[PDB]
């Protein structure tokens, strides 16, 4: 019953990843660069800090 | 039985696919065209590190951002000093091909392993001062591709048998094993909060498990080739998938659906890292074209390139607090970008 | 100048000093990646040449120089990521069950496959046709013939330049050639001159099995040092 | 006299193997400075030698326009000092490049397994430099060359008495160290070279590679050792009066092809080999 | 891990001797050694260092010429030649392993060391020589400098040993960071010239002598040493 079996198993992790919740791409898009902003001064490759803090 | 089971298979992920289109409200391009651009990012090489005898296959940041973990494909390991260059600990393998590394959260202990097929665990913090196998597992039917640590008892390891496994330090045995991919996992990466990782393998799709629950609760299947490499976003929302296409593409796990391509024309040699800044911001990657690449995570434009590798990058690795980036090539010189 | 900074810094010249060392031998070695299917003598091979661990290193030394012979047999059957990492080796040997026919159409497969890679298309492949007396005694009795699977053999002629070896049945060297001239058309297959192919036929008890790889990487490295070098 | 037939020789031919060093030689630095492939000891051996070739060059045009316009020197003396010394130099620096690229890759292939003594990255530089150094040293004397006026014209690279007592002292030193010595390495070299290459008892890579060391070696004994000989018996026995009218001829032919060999070398050792027509290949399409 | 010196006993004025240390459980030439003195009735006194692979040796000021530090790896052992041996020379060896890299903690175990009879440099000043304190209450012993330790890469070269009555020094603090095999009683905290030795809840284990070290220079000097008695 390998066939089947992982027949099956697919099915099941379809399902179980369906009802997962899935929110539309702008929220998710908005937030990332929510926290990429947050952290814009505390990022020494994004922003080059003085030789001092090197 | 066999027929129904395929039909029910394909309707799921039909239904998968139309649900996942109906959530696509629009691109992440739309949005990162009003913030201001970032302008080129040109980082200079600070440390050069001639040490290592072969490839460098692996490197890693521990929870001190001054010790720099790297492994060369002659089953050596050498932890640097990456502010004073000087190698704070060399630890001969008994495996040759070694294409793993991590360095404990907790700064005492390392990992690595390889197409051994045993994941060798070594203290660095032992009475004895000199480096003793604390932990060499076995169990895996496959060449082991990435190793992570989730504390000072616990970490998980992805091997080419297609199941990725948590084992326990104290017992050495497996925690937890997961189910197998329809590939071989060829990399791994932890999120913040250590409860969910995300893993590529082989197969153009990568799986969202629990370290709670062997389970994945998202499979993402969206990608043209192999993928080699796979980091997590510092909030720990999304993460970035490299195969060897040249093109990147970062996943959201709230959206469950990939926000944006990172491809170029010029750009035909496959990648082999990736890594994101402490903002995420900058996303970093390493291609087959004797280069690394850092582009805008929003905005999607090379921001930089670093050139100053001679052979294929393999691995890439920024630190925790972001003052610098390491670098190991193939040939056998780990450079410090800043 | 802070005196632990200074103990730090001669720890690492001793450390040096050590991946210095370790480096000469490294340098000095050469990396051999043995590679074979299940049916393919491999492990006759490796047990001939005496001079769920995925990866096995033998050392062997030969005219005064060691050789480290990687086989590979405890890992799943798909090979096409973690050959990469067998980049810059001094050459790959294949083997290849000469006798069992219904096998070698698998076994030319795999050896185009691992010939037209991407990473290994500048590594050399030597090929070890073992198991010869089996092949010699099956051509012989008749019963198995390989015009059943491959067509070309009934309208193939036996090479005029041949070099048949004394008391080899007239069959015998027709169906070695045969073999060889196939594998060569594999190989010469998009090689450019940049990775050449090196047959030779191995017997199951023939000592002299060593010996073949260290004439085939010889010639292997002469053509690099000639090529690196600008000399042809 | 010869002079007229010089003042008519040397402007064309100088110019002309200007150009063609140029034109060579600024393409092969443009590739070996590449990063695309790597950095090997014969790399750097290889860019030492262009570089020694391309100042060779730089210093040729400047003697031709002297020879055009009557043997007329314009430029102030420590101009004429400098061209004499950066002729010699450069030339005995690429003489000792392709003697240490002749004993590099006759290393590699007569030892191919054992005694990797070849492979380097910083003791070619190390070397380059002692050679660059030692010879820069050694042909310092050559820079008290005086302007040598007369009259309304500069006698600048012309031979006379002043430039004489020094002459008969260095110059058999250069046969020696500088011709002699290298000839007899090369030839030792490459025949140990062609013999392992004939060593096969029982080849498409092997005839290229034959024919790439007899051409060197007939290019080689046909443009330094002649030079060297006739410059040798034409000071050795250097009197007031004439030039015996024959001796200074060959001394000249000589000289020209000798120069030309600025143009032979890179195309030999680089252009043909496809070590380096790769990476030429790949500088020339990138953008 | 166990260091076993031996060669101590009665020596003449003017004689000489040779203080032999055994080292085992760990290894030895990974491992930095140094040996110091400590006089009857008085406080630690650094006298010579011998590097990794013999590839570096200092002595202080006084020893220098008479005292001669050798080390065979091969046998995993520790050699100390003296000549001419003075009066003062009266005193207890300890041999000390120490190993320097980021996040180390270098003097971490201490011999028992052997006994010797006969017959401008950082200097390290205390303030008090002993205060006595009972269980249950804290401690906070200070210690001054002449120099400031703080060096220009931002590491605190200062050292905390506690020698017990019948044991040797132990470690307690080698950079605020706690040593290994230390409860989390002591802790340490100052400046780069003043410092400060805090011990929150006090143990009948706790009573004996704390002395204070600098390592920013290679010669070193202990301190007058706080004592600690129930
Ligand atoms: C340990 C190794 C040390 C390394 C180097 C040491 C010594 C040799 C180096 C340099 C000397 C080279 C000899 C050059 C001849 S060149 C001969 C002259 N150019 C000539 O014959 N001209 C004929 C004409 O115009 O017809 C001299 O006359 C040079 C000056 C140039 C000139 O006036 O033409």
């Amino acid at each position: 019953t390998a066939s089947i079996a992982q027949a099956r198993k697919l099915v099941e992790q379809l399902k179980m990843e369906a009802n997962i919740d899935r929110i539309k791409v702008s929220k998710a898009a908005a937030d990332l660069m929510a926290y990429c902003e947050a952290h814009a001064k505390e990022d020494p490759l994004l922003t080059p800090v003085p030789a001092s803090e090197n | 039985e066999l027929d129904q089971l395929r039909q029910e298979a394909e309707q799921l992920k039909n239904q998968i696919r139309d649900a996942r289109k109906a959530c696509a409200d629009a691109t992440l391009s739309q949005i990162t065209n009003n913030i201001d651009p970032v302008g080129r990012i040109q980082m200079r090489t600070r440390r050069t590190l001639r040490g290592h005898l072969a490839k460098i296959y692996a490197m890693h940041w521990g929870t001190d951002s001054r010790l720099l973990v790297s492994a060369s494909q002659d089953g050596k390991l050498i932890i640097w000093d990456s502010y004073t260059t000087n190698k704070v600990h060399a630890i001969p393998l008994r495996s040759s091909w070694v294409m793993t590394c991590a360095y404990a959260p907790s700064g005492n202990y390392v990992a690595c392993g390889g197409l051994d097929n045993i994941c060798s665990i070594y203290n660095l913090k032992t009475r004895e001062g000199n480096v003793r196998v604390s932990r060499e597992l076995a169990g895996h039917t496959g060449y082991l591709s990435c190793c992570r640590f989730l504390d000072d008892n616990q970490i998980v390891t992805s091997s080419g048998d297609t199941t990725c496994a948590l084992w326990d330090i104290e017992t050495g045995q497996q925690t937890t094993t997961f189910t197998g991919h329809t590939g071989d996992v060829m990399s791994l990466s932890l999120a913040p909060d250590t409860r969910l990782f995300v893993s590529g393998a082989c197969d153009a799709s990568a799986k969202l498990w629990d370290v709670r629950e062997g389970m994945c609760r998202q499979t993402f299947t969206g990608h043209e080739s192999d993928i080699n490499a796979i980091c997590f976003f510092p909030n720990g929302n999304a993460f970035a998938t490299g195969s060897d296409d040249a093109t990147c593409r970062l996943f959201d796990l709230r959206a469950d659906q990939e926000l944006m391509t990172y491809s170029h024309d010029n750009i035909i040699c496959g990648i082999t890292s990736v890594s994101f800044s402490k903002s995420g911001r900058l996303l970093l990657a390493g291609y087959d074209d004797f280069n690394c690449n850092v582009w805008d995570a929003l905005k999607a434009d090379r921001a930089g390139v670093l050139a100053g590798h001679d052979n294929r990058v393999s691995c890439l690795g920024v630190t925790d607090d972001g003052m610098a980036v390491a670098t190991g090539s193939w040939d056998s010189f780990l450079k410090i970008w800043n | 100048l802070s005196a632990e900074d200074k103990a730090a810094v001669e720890r690492s010249k001793m450390i040096e000093k050590q991946l210095q060392k370790d480096k000469q031998v490294y340098r000095r070695t050469l990396r051999l990646l043995l590679l074979g299917a299940d049916n393919s003598g491999k492990s006759t091979i490796v047990k001939q040449m005496r001079i769920t661990s995925g990866i096995f290193e033998t050392k062997f030394q030969v005219d005064k120089v060691n050789f480290h012979m990687f086989d590979v047999g405890a890992q799943r059957d798909e090979r096409r990521k973690w050959i990469q990492c067998f980049n810059d080796v001094t050459a790959i040997i294949f083997v290849v069950d000469s006798s069992d026919y219904n096998r070698l159409q698998e076994a030319l497969n795999d050896f185009k496959s691992i010939w037209n890679n991407r990473w290994l298309r500048t590594i050399s492949v030597i090929l070890f046709l073992n198991k010869q007396d089996l092949l010699a005694e099956k051509v012989l009795a008749g019963k198995s013939k390989i015009e059943d699977y491959f067509p070309e053999f009934a309208r193939y002629t036996t090479p005029e330049d041949a070099t048949p070896e004394p008391g080899e049945d007239p069959r015998v060297t027709r169906a070695k050639y045969f073999i060889r001239k196939e594998f060569v058309d594999i190989s010469t297959a998009s090689g450019d001159g940049r990775h050449i192919c090196y047959p030779h036929f191995t017997c199951s008890v023939d000592t002299e099995n060593a010996r073949r790889i260290f004439n085939d990487c010889k010639d292997i490295i002469l053509q690099m040092n000639l090529r690196e070098y600008n000399l042809v | 006299t010869i002079e007229n037939f010089k003042r008519e020789f040397f402007p064309i031919v100088y110019l002309i193997i200007f150009f063609w060093g140029v034109l060579g030689n600024g393409l092969s630095i443009y590739v070996f400075l590449q990063p695309y492939k790597k950095s090997t000891s014969v790399n750097v051996f290889m860019l030492n030698l262009a570089i020694s070739d391309l100042l060779f060059i730089s210093t040729l045009p400047f003697r031709a326009d002297y020879y055009l316009r009557g043997s007329n020197w314009i430029f102030g003396d420590l101009a004429c000092r400098i061209m004499s010394y950066s002729l010699y130099v450069n030339m005995y620096s690429s003489i000792y490049f392709l003697t240490v690229l002749s004993v590099v890759r006759f290393l590699a292939m007569v030892h191919p397994f054992r005694l990797l003594h070849v492979t380097s990255i910083r003791s070619a530089w190390i070397l380059c430099g002692i050679i660059w150094i030692l010879i820069m040293a050694s042909s310092i004397m050559l820079l008290d060359s005086g302007s040598e006026q007369n009259g309304s014209v500069t006698s600048c690279l012309e031979l006379n008495l002043y430039k004489i007592a020094k002459l008969q002292t260095m110059n058999y030193i250069a046969l020696v160290v500088g011709c002699l010595l290298p000839f007899f390495t090369l030839s030792i070299c490459y025949l140990l070279i062609i013999r392992v290459l004939l060593k096969v008892e029982v080849r498409v890579s092997h005839r290229k590679a034959l024919t790439t060391i007899i051409i060197t070696l007939i290019i080689f004994f046909l443009c330094f050792l002649p030079y060297h000989t006739l410059r040798t018996v034409h000071l050795t026995t250097w009197k007031v009066g004439l030039c015996k009218d024959r001796l200074h001829k060959a001394l000249v032919i000589t000289l020209a092809l000798a120069a030309a060999n600025a143009c032979f070398n890179p195309l030999l050792y680089y252009f043909a080999g496809e070590n380096f027509k790769d990476r030429l290949k790949s500088a020339l399409r990138k953008g | 891990v166990q260091l076993v010196e031996s060669g101590g006993g009665l020596v003449q004025p003017g004689g000489s001797r040779k203080l032999s240390c055994s080292a085992s459980g760990f290894a030895f030439s990974s491992f930095g050694m140094h040996w110091v003195r400590q006089a009857p009735e008085k406080g630690l006194e650094w006298v010579a260092y011998i590097s990794s692979g013999s590839g570096t040796i200092y002595y202080a000021d006084t020893v220098k010429g008479r005292f001669t530090i050798s080390r065979d790896d091969p046998k995993n052992t520790l050699f100390l030649q003296m000549t001419s041996l003075r009066s003062e020379d009266t005193a207890m060896y300890y041999c000390v392993r120490s190993i320097y890299y980021y996040g180390s903690s270098p003097f971490d175990f201490w011999g028992q060391g052997t006994t010797l009879t006969v017959s401008a440099d950082i200097v390290m000043t205390q303030a008090t020589s002993s205060v006595p304190v009972t269980p249950g209450e804290s401690v906070s012993i200070s210690c001054r400098s002449s120099k400031s330790l703080l060096h220009s890469n931002g590491n605190t070269y200062l050292y905390w040993f506690l020698q017990r009555p019948g044991q040797s020094p132990q470690l307690l603090i080698y950079r605020s960071n706690l040593a290994s095999g230390v409860p989390d009683r002591f802790s340490g905290s100052g400046s780069g010239t003043a410092f400060t030795l805090t011990i929150s809840r006090l143990e009948a284990e706790d009573v004996g002598v704390y002395y204070c070290m600098q390592h920013l220079e290679y010669p070193l000097t202990f301190g007058a040493g706080t004592k600690l008695e129930l």
